[PDB]
């Protein structure tokens, strides 16, 4: 992971949910 | 109502004609001002607006 690259967007959703925690479905991250 | 959350349902907008090489009061997507409207040669990014 070694070098430079900007990342570009992709979606913007209007949801308004309070979010505090997250977890993955799923072999490393 | 109106009250819960941000506006999500909004109503029909309307377009009108655009001209070019003339002095008018533009207004492109909520962006105002005044000018000359002409072609140019710009490499605008496909995400990017103004």
């Amino acid at each position: 992971p070694q070098g430079f690259s900007a990342l570009e967007p992709l979606v913007d959703l209007p949801i308004g949910i309070n979010i505090t925690r997250f977890q993955t479905l799923l072999a490393a991250y | 109502e109106l009250l819960h959350a941000p506006a999500t349902v909004c109503g029909p907008k309307k377009s009108t004609n655009l001209v070019k090489n003339k002095c008018v009061n533009f207004n492109f997507n909520g962006l105002t001002g005044t000018g000359v409207l002409t072609e140019s040669n710009k490499k605008f990014l496909p995400f990017q607006q103004f």
